[PDB]
Formats: C-alpha cells, structure tokens, sequence
C-alpha cells in the first residue's frame, strides 16, 4: 500500500528478513485480482522457516498478467522481468485504475519492446542505450532509422478494463531470519500434559518452582541431564518440572 | 539549419536519354537522403529513402549511388511519363524535416489509403482546423506527421505528434510555435490539428503522412531489402485540402 | 568525533547489506578503574557474544579471580569471519587479544546458578 | 469433484450455514463463489472472493473460506429464502467444478437474451447465439453454464475479455467452438456432434473478470444471467 | 584467474623467482608463457613450453611448471631487468587468462604496425586493423591483446592460421566481428558498441603456432607484438 511505484523494467526489490513474517493482514489492505502461489500454498505460508524473502512491485498491462508466470514468455518476459523454473514465489496483482490514470494520460511508466538478446532470469538491468538498428550507425541521437529502446504504457481512465494499471507484487520464497507467527496458548495448573517451551517436548506437571534463574537462561537440567525446571518465555516465572505419575 | 538547393532548374530532356539529379547540402548528412517524385496535382512520391534502398512501385529506372554531401541518381532510360518534379528530402534531423526546391523535368519544350478534411475560405472567421482518418495501417501505432505544400513555393514543414508509446510529447517549428498545435485522437483513428491565429501567409496544402514505427521488434528480423521495410515502416504521402484568403 | 559527533571514516561506501540491528541496550558501558573482558566465536549461525563488567583495584594486569561472562546478543548471521580488529577514538589504550581453543572444563555451578570457579584439565 | 449435503432446513429467525468442502487444488488455493437460483429463474452471484458482496444483495449473507472448505452462513433467513446453492471453484485440471446443490426449506440495462432451439438434431448440427449490448462486452468476459431439468448446472466453456483462452470440459472437450464478435457484439457457442444425453439450456451467463480463471483466481464470478433455451434433444 | 605477485625485489648478482599459480584448468592441462613489457614498449615472449626458450631470450632467464603452478627465475638480473611480467595460459573454456603482474625492482624482418584510433564513438562503430608482411602471414596465427594505462594485459580474441574457427573474451563476446585477408596479409577487428571501460592500445599479436590454442596446447605464444593505438573512449 505504498504511494507509487516504480516501472515494469526496474524492479525496487526491497529484501524483507530478521523478522516474523504474518501473511494474514495482506488479505486487508486492498482487494486483490489474482492471487497465484506457484511452489507454495497460500494458507501453508506461516509454518516453514525462510532464510531470504524479496518483494518487488511494478505496473504491468492487465491483459499480460497470466504472461507473469514460470515457464512462460511474452512481450515483456524476455528483456525486463523473466521468471525462471526454479522461481517458486506467489505473484499478487491488483488493478490501480483509481490512482494511476490521468485523464491526460501518464507517460512514466517504461517498458522495453525488443534488446539485442533474451535477458536471464533473475537479472535486473537499468541501461539505457538506445537501440542501434540499420545499417547506418547511430551516434547516440533520435534520428529516423534510430529508435528508443524504452516506451510508455500511457495508461487513461477512459480506456477499458485491459489497458488499465495493474500493480502485481512479487513476493518469492528463497533459502533461517524469517519463520510463521508460532501461536502460544494458556499456561495450566498442575497438571501432567503436554508442554513445548521453545523446542522443549516432553511430559510432566508443571508446578511454582522457588529457584531463582539468572536473566540470561530459559530451562535447566538435573544431575543425569534431565529437564526439570523452565521459564515460561511470555512472564518471568520459574516453573518446575516434575514427572508425571 | 542544413539547406538543401538542387543543381538543374529546368532540364528540358527529350525522353530516350540519360536524366541527372545532383543535391548538395551545408552540413555533412549521413544516408538519410529521400527523394520524392510528385506528379503536378497528385500526391508526392518517394523514390529512394536514406539513399541506401530503393521504394517500392516504381520501376528499375532508378539505378545511382553517392553519399554524404552529394546524391546521384543516373536513369538510363526514357521518360514515358517523367513529367514530375524531382524533389529531396533529409531523414537526419527527425523534427527538422526539411525539403528543397525540386526540378521540374518535362518531355519537351494498395490498402494504404488516407483521407483528409478541413479547409475553405480563412479570413473570416480565422479558425481552420485539418483532419486525418486513415483507413490503411493500422492507426495509432506510428506516430502522425504534418507537411505543407504553397503553390509555386515547394515542399514545406508543418509539425508532428509521436506516436502514444514514445511519449505524448511534440516539437514544432519556428514559424508555428504558438500557433500550430496538433492534437491527437487515435481512440477514433482520428488526429487533428489546430491553427489558430490565421494569417494571409499560411495558404498551403497540408499532407499528414507516416512517421517511425514505435515498434521496433520485427525491424530487426527483416532486412530493409524488400517491400517489408516497405509496408512495415514507411511514410507515404496522401491527399491534401486547400485554403483560400481574401480581404 | 569533531564536536553529528561522529562519522564514517571507517568506510568509503555501502552496498546490500544482509543484516541489521539497532540494540539499544549498549555493550560497552561507562562509570577504582573498571575491567571488560569480551568473548567472540565464529559459530555456524550465532556470533555469541559475551561480556562482563567487574571493577579491578590493581591496575597492574589482568587481575587474579574468576569471573564469568553472560551471554548478550546472539547475531543469527552466517560469516566466516578470519580477521578482527579494534577501533579507538580521538578526542592508556590497552587492549588484550587472547584465543579459544577446544580445552576439557570442569564448571561449578553454586545454588543460585553461578559459575564459581573451574578446571582446565588440559 | 465436489460432496455437498443435497438439502438443509431451518427456520425463520435463526442463522443456518450451508457448507461445501474441495480439495487443495480449489478452495485451499482458489476462491469460492456462491450462487442462489428461485425455482423458475437465474441464478445470481451471491458472494465472491470469499469477503465481499455486490450492491444487489444485502449484507443478510456472510461467508467465509477457512482452509480448504467453504461455508454459506445466512443469518435471519425470511420466506423467500427458498432455493437452491451451489458452490464453484478452479481445480488445476483448468476447469469450473461445481458442488452438488442445497435445497433450503424453511418451515415457516444489463441484459443477456439468447436464442436458439427447437430441434436438436442428435448427430446433425445446431447454432447457439447469445445476444450482449449495455455492458461493455468487450470489456467483461461471458460463460457458459447449462443445467439438465433437475439437476444441478454443467460448467460448458469460458472465454477471457480478449477473445483468448478457452477452457472445455472433459465431456464435450475438442467438439465445440466457442469464439466472439466484438463488433456485433454477440457470443456464439457452435455444437456438433451431440448425443442424446445432453437435455439443458446452456445459460448465457456475464463474467466480471477480463482474463482467464487461471490468471485472475481472486475476480471472477457469474453477475448478470440470462433465461436460457430449453432443448428437445430426444430419439 | 592467475595468482600472481603484484611486485617483487632483488639485487644485481642474486637468482630471483617469479611464481604464478593456478586452478588445474588452465595451468595443469597446458602449458605457461611468461612475457617481459619495458615501460613504455611492447611485450615480448620469453619462456614457451615452459622448458624452451627463443633465439633472442638469453639461457639466463629458467622457467619451470610443477603440477599446477609456474615458477619464472631470473640468474644474475641487471639493471635493465627492470619491468613487469605477466603470465599466460589457456583455460579449456576457450579464452585466454593472464596473470597480475610482477614490478620486478632492482636494488642496484617481422613487423606488425597497427592504425586505427582517434574519435572512437562510445556507441557506434570502429574499425581496427593490423597490417603483417615478412612471416608467413597465412601460416603464423595471430591474436588481440589489450592494456588499459596503468592496467594489465587482456586478451581480446583469437584467429587460427586456415581462417576457420575463431574465439572472444566472456567480456568482449557478442558484440566484435573480427576478420582478416591471407591476399591482402593484413589483420582486421571490426568493433561495434564500445563501452566507457574499453580504453587500451589492442596491441596486435602474432602467434607462432597455426592452429588454435584449444587444440596445439604445446605450441601456442606470442612471439612478435606491435605498437597498439591509445584509443580515446569518454563521454
């Protein structure tokens, strides 16, 4: 929900890591058109752990998006944005008609129509030289046989649902900084059941222990290394750990 | 700033003979060279553009070479129909179109098709405003150039609008900065073009042609050796309207 | 520091850069003179960066007792660091280098979970 | 493939849910739309994205998608809330599935006209048109949904905004011809080769979306229906 | 990448050596050429084959290769051995790799003539030729070495000696079309879509084997080299 963003050629891919990532407030923020995940589940986003996630946005023609897909080509697939078969990332797209159409139309947005070569994938490139095609050369300037490597989308509030701004994010998935929101529940009273502190699986009756652990340390063990005494890691509290009966 | 003068002014040359066609210029230009042979009354026609490769349509009678600061082009063959003006134009300067005062030759002494509108009398009620819906190629890929023809003067430059990718952006001359200003409306296959502040001057006729393909993925495929550079990316020249002034 | 209060004569540029944190919680603190020893290693993941602050009365070298040194800030980032070194500031500056090696310990832990002496077997 | 109870109950006052489960392929990953069509008429796009509604039905319905099934949550059902609903979703196979349809019983401008019928002619040919004019046809897509008398409706085919993609179904796949006329502005669906199994009405149904369901899985849905044309496809 | 000394030190009476390691790619499959540049002057062959030596380089420069690395000693240096010297070898890859460069400080006919320099038009085109007269022209392979001002050697691309198959650089592939007559006896490199980073002399190099260095990986060198022009690449 940024306020502009950049052309479809550059990419503005800003790396996301060292924090928890929380796919579920995407959902409230606009609605989306398309929400493709090719290589993971939408819902099973908040259970793997990721060591890198990068995020790029751009504006893209609205009948293109099915091109924004692994293993497949098109007009802008070759030379500006590519995705490769080990591209494994959900491409969100969502129409911006309400914010970029000008109804004297828009010409800030660039896009490349043919280079020297086939661009590979994963590569972003901001060169701006211009097209050398004839057989006369082109000393850099706008002649006749010499064309502009860039064009403009010019996108218009009058134009129909296809011509319009559609702002599609690509969030990949690459590989430990970024994990799910883990979930906690309610601390019970003495009582033999489960418990999983941080790791810490096992059985036993979590009873008020009278220890005094120092502020750098969590859990402790016995004299024949055996887990017997935690902190819970929501309040400062020492809490014993006894087997169960 | 690069003036273009032709050397012969009225070559009398009975047809079954050889025809010369010599253009100097101040500023040395490249291979952007275009040579234009218009029939009197009917539209202009190119012969040879950026001096390199020939047109298409007219017959191997065009046979020359040259480059730089002189053309040549030697037709060593007869003039069954020869009676045109032999015109030429500069392809360097893309908005400073400019073109010379051609020689007038004598014997002795298609889905490409435009349409255009706008014109009578100028004095009163100082407003004219020209049109040009094109029914060939595809309008609104290329961008839609304008060019005046005065009675007895020439081949004369009038503005353009680039086509809707490379920018909505224009660029006139200096005789119609001000007063000249081109709007385009390719939603409709339409482009007009404004001429406001009317002056007695200002009595040619108005041809809107082709101008650069924005598109320049297929131009790389094909070479320009045939008639596909030819129907691809090409200006050709149409049907013109008139303007009368009185007190 | 000129006397803002600061620069970066360190370094010329900046690029992608992996990791960040601000930890405002500072390492180094400030106010008999007073001793920090810190503990660096070069784990797969973690930097384990551990320190102590005791205050020394001799002023000679490192003084004779055992003091142990409480985690801080485990860096979750993966480097094979092989060179180190200190910075110092311009408007006495002793500073030691040691090395770890894998040597067998004996910690004794007192009641209250604090290390009070050990053996070096080796 | 789809389970869905063939009919529930409740009564005036109280708030019932109608559920519809699929697989990971359609509503763990695609969205669910729902449908409400009274005895006699066309259905209408009752919910769509899962969380938001059009402006012609009230906000009386709540839905919600909670992993890979899907719930109809009518709360203060009234007299006239007695009809059938379906579910609908994109498996990967590229196709519109369906689930299996709910009979509620209670115990208390845009235009889509199309012609075309009379004889079927199994195993000759028959010409199916659809009229479209008020709504920008070039711009929405269309569908294409027949239900047999008594049964609940059959995904037949579906065309993006441009003119581009098409998807058939496994039972008249590689037989049909479905194309456009963007300046008659007019759907053709052309059927050959069609046995006698096949008695519908073949609904000419308006998309809301431009490109195909696989591009754009979060905007499609079926607003604007039309009164489709009984066949008499017999011996 | 060949790991080389960036300078070394001696003094007039004392055996210095000059190492130049590498992968087992490009050094334990072929064979190390060391050179020898003045400053201000062309380079010249020194040790080839890494046990032989030319007529015109004395017995007293020795040159071994021991499994993947190079060794140059210099017996009883004067004060003229005062240069730099780069390594060579030819990487299965198909392109030729030099060393760092060694500023050797001390403590005490065939020709081939290049034109072609100037404006050089950092986007359109250039044209580089290299003229050869008096060593066989249609026998001898020939080479492109370029040197940036204050930079090492860079090899540019390959000619074999029948004119068939040729080689680039990975920085310099793509975008030179290089070609040569056996009539005329001249070397040519037609270059187009210079970069700003391409300033050098492009010294023309002649080869003393006759094939390509892929398949002779025991004869290839750089005996005679010429006069480069500086070209004058900016903005």
């Amino acid at each position: 929900n940024a306020t502009t963003f950049a052309s479809v050629y550059a990419w503005n891919r800003k790396r996301i890591s060292n924090c928890v990532a929380d796919y579920s407030v995407i959902y409230n923020f606009a609605p989306f058109f398309a929400f493709k995940c090719y290589g993971v589940s939408p819902t099973k986003l908040n259970d793997l752990c990721f060591t890198n996630v990068y995020a790029d946005s751009f504006v893209i023609r609205g009948n293109e998006v099915s091109q924004i897909a692994p293993g497949q080509t098109g007009n802008i697939a070759d030379y500006n944005y590519k995705l490769p078969d080990d591209f494994t990332g959900c491409v969100i797209a969502w129409n911006s008609n309400k914010l970029d159409s000008k109804p004297s139309g828009n010409y800030n947005y660039l896009y490349r129509l043919f280079r020297k070569s086939k661009l590979k994938p994963f590569e972003r490139d901001i060169s701006t030289e211009i097209y050398q095609a004839g057989n006369k050369p082109c000393n850099g300037v706008a002649g006749s046989n010499c064309y502009s490597p860039l064009q403009s989308y010019g996108f218009r509030p009058t134009y129909g649902v296809g011509h319009q701004p559609y702002r599609v994010v690509v969030l990949s998935f690459e590989l430990a900084t970024v994990c799910g929101p883990k979930k906690s529940t309610n601390l019970v009273k003495n009582k033999c059941v489960n418990f999983n502190f941080n790791g810490l699986t096992g059985t036993g009756v979590l009873t008020e222990s009278n220890k005094k652990f120092l502020p750098f340390q969590q859990f402790g063990r016995d004299i024949a290394d055996t887990t017997d005494a935690v902190r819970d890691p929501q309040t400062l509290e020492i809490l014993d750990i006894t087997p169960c009966s | 700033e690069i003036v273009l003068t032709q050397s012969p002014a009225t070559l009398s040359l009975s047809p079954g003979e050889r025809a010369t066609l010599s253009c100097r210029a101040s500023q040395s230009v490249s291979s952007y060279l275009a040579w234009y042979q218009q029939k009197p009354g009917q539209a202009p026609r190119l012969l040879i553009y950026d001096a390199s490769n020939r047109a298409t349509g007219i017959p191997a009678r065009f046979s020359g070479s040259g480059s730089g600061t002189d053309f040549t082009l030697t037709i060593s063959s007869l003039e069954p129909e020869d009676f045109a003006v032999y015109y030429c134009q500069q392809r360097s300067n893309w908005p400073q179109y400019t073109f010379g005062q051609g020689t007038k030759l004598e014997i002795k002494g298609s889905e490409v098709q435009l349409v255009e509108s706008g014109g009578g009398l100028v004095k009163p009620g100082r407003s004219l405003r020209l049109s040009c819906t094109a029914s060939g190629f595809t309008f609104g890929d290329y961008a839609m150039s304008w060019f005046r023809q005065a009675p007895g003067k020439g081949l004369e430059w009038v503005g353009f609008i680039r086509s809707k990718a490379y920018g909505g952006t224009t660029e006139y001359a200096a005789s119609v900065k001000g007063r000249f200003t081109i709007s385009r409306d390719d939603s409709k296959s339409i482009a007009y073009l404004q001429m406001n502040s009317l002056k007695t001057e200002d009595t040619a006729v108005y041809y809107c042609t082709r101008d650069r393909y924005a598109r320049y993925d297929i131009l790389t495929g094909l070479s320009p050796a045939g008639a596909d550079y030819f129907y691809y990316a090409m200006d050709v020249w149409g049907q013109g309207t008139t303007v009368t002034v009185s007190s | 520091v000129y006397q803002m209060e600061s620069e970066f004569r360190v370094y010329s540029s900046a690029n992608n850069c992996t990791f960040e944190y601000v930890s405002q919680p500072f390492l180094m603190d400030l106010e008999f003179k007073n001793l920090r020893e810190f503990v660096f290693k070069n784990i797969d993941g973690y930097f384990k960066i551990y320190s102590k602050h005791t205050p020394i009365n001799l002023e000679r070298d490192l003084p004779q007792g055992f003091s142990a040194l409480e985690p801080l800030v485990d860096l979750p980032i993966g480097i094979n660091i092989t060179r180190f070194q200190t910075l110092l500031a311009l408007h006495a500056a002793a500073y030691y280098v040691g090395y770890l090696q894998p040597r067998t310990f004996l910690l004794k832990y007192n009641e209250n979970g604090t290390i009070t002496d050990a053996v070096d077997c080796a | 493939v789809l389970t869905q109870p063939p009919s529930a109950s409740g009564t005036p006052g109280q708030r019932v849910t109608i559920s519809c489960s699929g697989s990971s392929s359609n509503i763990g990953s695609n969205t669910v739309n729902w449908y409400q069509q009274l005895p006699g008429t066309a259905p209408k796009l009752l919910i769509y994205s899962n969380n938001q509604r059009p402006s012609g039905v009230p906000d009386r319905f709540s839905g919600s998608k909670s992993g890979t099934s899907a719930s109809l949550a009518i709360s203060g059902l009234q007299s006239e809330d007695e009809a059938d609903y379906y579910c609908a979703a994109w498996d990967d196979s590229l196709n519109w599935v369906f689930g299996g349809g709910t009979k509620l019983t209670v115990l208390g401008e845009v235009q889509l006209v199309e012609s075309g019928g009379g004889v079927v002619q199994p195993g000759g040919s028959l010409r199916l048109s659809c009229a479209a004019s008020g709504f920008r046809f070039d711009d929405h897509a269309m569908h294409w949904v027949r239900q047999a008398p008594g049964k609940g409706l059959e995904w037949v085919s579906v065309i993006s905004g441009d003119g581009g993609s098409t998807y058939y179904a496994d039972s008249v796949k590689g037989r049909f011809s479905i194309s456009r006329d963007d300046s008659k502005n007019s759907l053709y669906l052309q059927m050959n080769s069609l046995r006698t199994e096949d008695t519908a009405l073949y609904y000419c149904a308006k998309d809301r979306s431009y490109g195909p369901p696989d591009v754009f899985n979060y905007e499609y849905g079926m607003d604007v229906w039309g009164q489709g044309t009984t066949v008499t496809v017999s011996s």
